[PDB]
């Protein structure tokens, strides 16, 4: 996912974190390796 | 002094990503489990099997 910083502008404080956590947990459950590039906080 | 924190106490393992906070907490928990007591680990960023 290149870059996960793009979604910072288009979203509120908690909604962006919720979206990123949703994707992280989805890839985790399906077992996929998850590379995340960012331009770093609790992330 | 005295050899440990007070029992009914609060401890704050402040740090940054990569410091080892979770591992120090897990060591606290392992002490509790090895001495016959029960301990709880509330993870908010890690699966239990992953931990
Ligand atoms: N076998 C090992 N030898 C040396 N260091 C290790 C080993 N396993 C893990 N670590 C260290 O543990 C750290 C992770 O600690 P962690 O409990 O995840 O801290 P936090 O959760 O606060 O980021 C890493 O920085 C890594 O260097």
């Amino acid at each position: 996912l290149d870059p996960i910083s793009a979604f910072t502008e288009s979203g509120d404080r908690l909604e962006v974190q919720s979206m990123l956590l949703r994707i992280v947990d989805f890839l985790k459950n399906r077992g996929i390796t998850g590379i995340f590039t960012h331009l770093d906080a609790g992330l | 002094a005295g050899g440990g924190f007070f029992r009914g106490s609060s401890i704050l393992v402040s740090g940054v990503a990569g410091a080892g906070k979770s591992s120090l907490a897990a060591h606290f928990a392992a002490a509790a489990c090895a001495r016959g007591e029960r301990a709880m680990y509330f993870s908010f960023e890690e699966a239990a099997d992953q931990a």
